[PDB]
């Protein structure tokens, strides 16, 4: 809102500087740019953004008292360059006058924030994101930084939220007004890149509630979001991830159109540096639309899936009295014994990634029959994919609950996401 | 048709 001296934004195919203080912004031939205000850095030589402050109105203060934003997708480590990935450390934002100034810098899995005073006296604050869980919310996706600067503290904020403090009460002035170059530099693999949108700076030190207000504001849109934090996109082959049983994936059983559950393979050498699940495994779905192609909430859907190159859908069966219900996994069919009606729907009110997919009657139909979802039938106790009406009573229930097992991802492949063996 | 043969199957899984 207020104290923004740099405001980095998409306009008519450009990326330029809607502060209002005119920063001349120079976007190289290897920056790719979209209207979803996002920029790629690659390890090209041209792929670089050369910013020139205006000098006269924006000042270095006497004691640090400014901050930084943006929203950056860090992509996976690879597999087969684990240490590569773990040692080197390249420069991605770089902005220094007379030896003086700040930079963010990245080390594998650590965001690095450093600054350089007058007298050459540097201090660092870093925020470094766990390469062994089972399911990251960080590797690969979409996640908001905030940089606050005062005479006491160096901050890091990730999502809204303090991870990170460095006294710097010894630093002394910091030139801050000089060229801001956005390019990757240091010792990277020549497939190497990063993702940013909404780069942004202040003159002030932001507080966490300013921090935790912008972090809504930037996450609202009226689509839905893929697991990586992109938009939901209809036509698009996607693997569904399960935010309550996080190691659990979708699987047409073997001569029985039903979804059986089975648990996600994880990184199979034995290099204790990193673990992953794997996130390409179950059925290839894909959403089509019952009446661009993006995504929204209440939009009606089909959702389908690939069984070799034959297209099936997802139906629940209209007479069903027990609480929860296996789904049926069969061909596109019109029969009139089965519900095939989704309404994607976004319950929750804070930030997320996840969805949620309401079985009704048709496109007008008031009544609600379930919501999606994984539950254990007891047969032997073995877990399906399911409908649920117990959800429709757990989801009007505040907060929201994030780890229902009626609340969805959508995984699409994607380059900063390897898992080959 | 498929749909019906896997329909009968779905019967079996429905536990009727």
């Amino acid at each position: 809102l207020n104290n923004i001296i740099l405001n980095l934004r998409y306009k008519d195919n450009n990326l330029i500087d809607l502060s209002g203080y005119g920063a001349k912004v120079e976007v190289y031939d290897g920056v790719e740019l979209n209207d979803k205000n996002q920029f790629k850095l690659t390890s090209s030589a041209n792929s670089k953004i050369r910013v020139t402050q205006n000098q006269n109105i924006i000042f270095n203060s006497v004691f640090l008292d400014f901050s930084v934003s943006f929203w950056i997708r860090i992509p996976k480590y690879k597999n087969d360059g684990i240490q590569n990935y773990i040692h080197n450390e390249y420069t991605i934002i770089n902005c220094m006058k007379n030896n003086s100034g700040w930079k963010i810098s990245i080390r594998g899995n650590r965001i690095i924030w450093t600054l350089i005073d007058i007298n050459g006296k540097t201090k660092s604050v870093f925020f470094e994101y766990n390469i062994r869980e089972d399911i990251s919310e960080y590797i690969n996706r979409w996640f908001f930084v905030t940089i606050t600067n005062n005479l006491n503290n160096a901050k890091i904020y990730i999502n809204g939220k303090l991870e990170s403090n460095t006294d710097i009460k010894d630093i002394r002035e910091v030139i801050a007004n000089g060229e801001i170059i956005f390019k990757l530099d240091g010792d990277i693999d020549r497939t190497q890149f990063i993702w940013m949108k909404y780069f942004s700076i202040f003159n002030t030190e932001l507080s966490q509630s300013n921090i935790e207000e912008r972090y809504k504001i930037q996450s609202y849109s009226e689509y839905l979001k893929d697991f990586w934090g992109n938009p939901l996109m209809y036509n698009k082959e996607y693997y569904m991830f399960n935010a309550g049983n996080k190691n659990s994936y979708i699987k047409l059983k073997k001569d029985s159109p039903v979804g059986e559950i089975l648990t996600r393979s994880k990184y199979n050498q034995n290099s204790k540096y990193i673990n992953y699940r794997d996130l390409y495994i179950g059925e290839k779905f894909i959403i089509r639309r019952k009446s661009d192609d993006i995504v929204r909430k209440e939009d009606y859907i089909y959702l389908d899936f690939f069984n070799l190159n034959q297209e099936w859908r997802v139906y629940t069966y209209k007479y069903f009295k027990k609480e929860e219900e296996k789904l049926f996994l069969a061909p596109i069919s019109d029969s009139d014994e089965f519900y095939n009606t989704i309404q994607i729907k976004e319950y929750d009110e804070q930030p997320t990634y996840s969805c949620q997919l309401l079985f009704k009657k048709d496109e007008e139909s008031t009544d609600e029959i379930g919501l999606i979802g994984i539950h254990r039938f007891y047969e032997e106790y073995k877990d399906y994919f399911c409908i649920s009406k117990w959800y429709l009573k757990e989801v009007k229930r505040k907060p929201y609950n994030l780890k229902l097992g009626c609340n969805w991802q959508f995984i699409p492949k994607d380059e900063g996401w390897t898992e080959l063996q | 048709d498929a749909f019906s043969k896997l329909k009968e199957k779905f019967m079996n899984e429905l536990h009727k």
